């Protein structure tokens, strides 16, 4: 595992102290050496920290929000599209969100 | 009294309204909607006549505009297939005149005269129709009075004459630009003017997008289809039956 985990790394970053920025923790964690023979072994620890340090970048927040936040967001979308420009007001987002629930409501 | 056995059993049964309508596009996928559209429209209204001032009509016009390969044609060259005289009109390759009534000259008595036309010999009966955006309005106007007024009214070379047109019709019009922007709002998307889209009765403004729980279903269908021994296409009530049971069902005008 540490040395698919070591490649991507490359691949992605090619830059060293990013993967020793991801093993600091990994080492310093543990409590005792079967512990953190198993994890160097499994580098698990790794995934969730790449996880972590992807956390919310734009999936996350995406993903940590209720309906109508979603609804709101998913109607302004639809109305940036419409316009060329994509400069949708607050009203325009509105009114397209109401006629959605309409729709649903149908 | 047999065949008031088989009536009993197809009209006693709970769920008829059900079984009739995902049993009208045998061949056709889906689009539940629609087909209710056209079960309702081979049952009338009851066209009765209000208190001796006037009357109204009692026929419906369902009116389908879809994207492209929405199945729209197909629904048509079934139902003037399985309605009792009715007929199929390409529209845009006919003209406004045939339509409604001709006027022709016979040597008899060297006096003009009335031929029936796609309307008059439509009577009581579902007179389909293709493509309306491509009927040009000359011949787009000489329908209206068969969709409201229920009568056409000639006054040509001398003869003056009405004859009565109880005819439902129908449309598979396409969008003005084929397939219509979902960007673009409806009202500048259908180009036709506000009457003749009053007049019809229904619409049905069918879309066309993309998906996986739905076009891998279809295209298990059109596949079935194409593979004539996997013809499971048999839904409950068979092309025949329901044409016993409408022409009963016709009847009632509750
Ligand atoms: N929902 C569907 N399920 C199965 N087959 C379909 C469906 N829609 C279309 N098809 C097939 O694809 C072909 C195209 O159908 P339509 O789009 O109805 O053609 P059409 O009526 O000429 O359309 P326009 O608007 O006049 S070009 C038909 O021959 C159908 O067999």
């Amino acid at each position: 595992n540490l040395n698919r985990h070591i490649r991507m790394n490359f691949e992605t970053f090619r830059s060293l102290p990013t993967l020793k920025n991801s093993i600091i923790p990994l080492v310093a964690t543990s409590k005792n050496f079967g512990s953190l023979c198993t994890a160097i072994k499994s580098c698990s620890f790794l995934d969730i920290y790449n996880k972590n340090q992807l956390s919310n970048n734009l999936t996350g927040r995406l993903q940590s929000l209720s309906d109508l936040e979603l609804a709101i967001l998913i109607s302004a979308a639809r109305v940036a599209l419409r316009a060329k420009d994509g400069s949708f007001n607050f009203n325009l987002a509105y009114a397209e969100y109401e006629k959605m629930i309409k729709a649903i409501n149908s | 009294s047999d065949e008031i056995n088989e009536l009993k059993e197809m009209v006693k049964d709970e769920h008829i309204y059900d079984k009739l309508v995902r049993s009208i596009a045998p061949a056709v996928f889906g689009h539940e909607a629609v087909k209710k559209g056209i079960l309702l429209q081979m049952l009338g209204g009851v066209h009765k006549s209000t208190v001796e001032g006037i009357k109204l009509r009692g026929d419906i016009n369902i009116c389908v505009v879809g994207d492209p390969s929405t199945s729209k044609s197909q629904f048509l060259k079934y139902v003037v297939g399985f309605a009792p005289r009715s007929v199929y009109t390409s529209g845009k390759a006919s003209s406004a005149a045939g339509l409604t009534a001709a006027v022709v000259r016979d040597e008899e008595g060297g006096d003009y005269t009335i031929e029936a036309g796609a309307l008059m010999l439509a009577d009581n009966g579902i007179c389909c129709i293709d493509e309306f955006d491509k009927m040009d309005i000359s011949d787009q106007v000489a329908i209206h009075e068969a969709m409201e007024q229920q009568t056409i009214s000639i006054a040509k070379a001398g003869i003056h004459a009405t004859l009565n047109a109880r005819t439902s019709i129908l449309a598979a019009a396409n969008p003005v630009g084929g397939r219509y922007n979902r960007k673009l709002s409806l009202r500048g998307n259908l180009n036709m003017t506000a009457p003749i889209m009053s007049r019809f009765d229904l619409f049905f403004v069918i879309l066309d997008d993309c998906n996986e729980k739905i076009d891998t279903e279809l295209a298990s269908h059109i596949v079935d289809l194409h593979m004539k021994r996997d013809e499971a296409i048999e839904p409950p009530f068979s092309a025949e039956q329901l044409r016993r049971y409408i022409k009963y069902a016709r009847t009632f005008k509750p």
